[PDB]
């Protein structure tokens, strides 16, 4: 599965 | 900015047997950006029903894809596939070898 | 044997044509099982391997929630690199994410990643300790110092270490027919006479699972690197590979060349010889 925290640039 | 080269590679999924149906694979890996143009030919025409796996990329980052149809190859009628990109000032034309 | 899981991700903006494409997938081992692609109909997150296939709405429509929050952030973040490097609204820029964790042998986190490029060449990275940040220009160190006081490492080394591994060892299990499965190479040779005193020979190996293979030929023993024509590993499309690699040998000498097939699905390694 996608892990769920993606932090922007 | 960074532009590649696409690698062309055109060649059936079975190993070719006239009157046996196939696949028509042209597999462009290596190239950067991402837009890329590819047609499936036979006899010079451009194959309709073309399908393409997910765009995806290796460990250098430069993109790779799967063009196939399904094909019935027979001992006259020639393949070939016909691609496009940002690097190529005219199109690149790969003919089909059933033994490469 | 080792395993790993790899998701990627590819944004392109796309100037006065509307929203930036995003495509996503993952893998297991070199079999594609998930999918999202901005530009389809669905907008969901969707099977793409027959053993993936028996999990619930709860998998879908979780997978589809987190997918979509991938692509919010690859929206936001074009325009933000866009800034960062002064570049104009007219262009076409890629942002290309991978991460994923590596198992070994006995199943146990070996290996963790997650890299981040833009138009074609590194921009930030994990270390492997899943703690610090190499960032390649004056730009990614912007976003190292930004990920580090929001301590997005210790988040992305929790998911790495625990989520990654505990959910590549599910899928290897559901999926164990197709995931904890060796194909042998079909192997097979050719021989075309290129002219009166030298011939094309070519050695195939075709239908494999995994990807991973050494095809390599021999003249008296002597490996003859130089001197072979070795095409990239390519897919058949049935979810196997295929590779060949061919030399030219001057008429007489065909028993003097080896062909050499070392691959997972073997009992041993091969030798085949044109006689």
């Amino acid at each position: 599965i996608l892990n769920a925290m993606i932090a922007k640039i | 900015m960074i532009q590649r080269t696409p690698k062309i590679q055109v060649y059936s999924r079975h190993p070719a047997e006239n009157g046996k149906s196939n696949f028509l694979n042209c597999y462009v890996s290596g190239f950067h950006p991402s837009d890329i143009e590819v047609d499936l030919l036979k006899n010079g025409e451009r194959i309709e029903k073309v399908e393409h796996s997910d765009l995806s990329f290796s460990k250098d980052w430069s993109f790779y894809l799967l063009y196939y149809t399904e094909f019935t190859p027979t001992e006259k009628d020639e393949y070939a596939c016909r691609v496009n990109h940002v690097t190529l000032s005219q199109p690149k034309i790969v003919k089909w070898d059933r033994d490469m | 044997g080792s395993h790993s899981m790899r998701y990627f991700f590819t944004s392109v903006s796309r100037p006065g044509r509307g929203e930036p494409r995003f495509i996503a997938v993952g893998y297991v081992d070199d079999t594609q099982f998930v999918r999202f692609d901005s530009d389809a109909a669905s907008q969901r997150m969707e099977p793409r391997a027959p053993w993936i296939e028996q999990e619930g709405p709860e998998y879908w429509d979780g997978e589809t929630r987190k997918v979509k929050a991938h692509s919010q952030t690859h929206r936001v973040d074009l325009g933000t690199l866009r800034g960062y490097y002064n570049q104009s609204e007219a262009g076409s820029h890629t942002v290309q994410r991978m991460y994923g964790c590596d198992v070994g042998s006995d199943w146990r986190f070996l290996r963790g990643y997650h890299q981040y490029a833009y138009d074609g060449k590194d921009y930030i990275a994990l270390k492997e300790d899943l703690r610090s940040w190499t960032a390649a220009d004056m730009a990614a160190q912007t976003t190292k110092h930004k990920w580090e006081a929001a301590h997005v490492a210790e988040q992305l080394r929790a998911y790495l270490e625990g989520t990654c591994v505990e959910w590549l060892r599910r899928y290897l299990e559901n999926g164990k027919e197709t995931l904890q499965r060796t194909d042998a190479p079909k192997t097979h040779m050719t021989h075309h006479a290129v002219s009166d005193h030298e011939a094309t020979l070519r050695c195939w190996a075709l239908s494999f699972y995994p990807a991973e293979i050494t095809l390599t030929w021999q003249r008296d023993g002597e490996d003859q690197t130089q001197d072979t024509e070795l095409v990239e590993t390519r897919p058949a499309g049935d979810g196997t590979f295929q590779k060949w690699a061919a030399v030219v040998v001057p008429s007489g000498q065909e028993q003097r060349y080896t062909c050499h097939v070392q691959h997972e699905g073997l009992p041993k390694p091969l030798t085949l010889r044109w006689e």
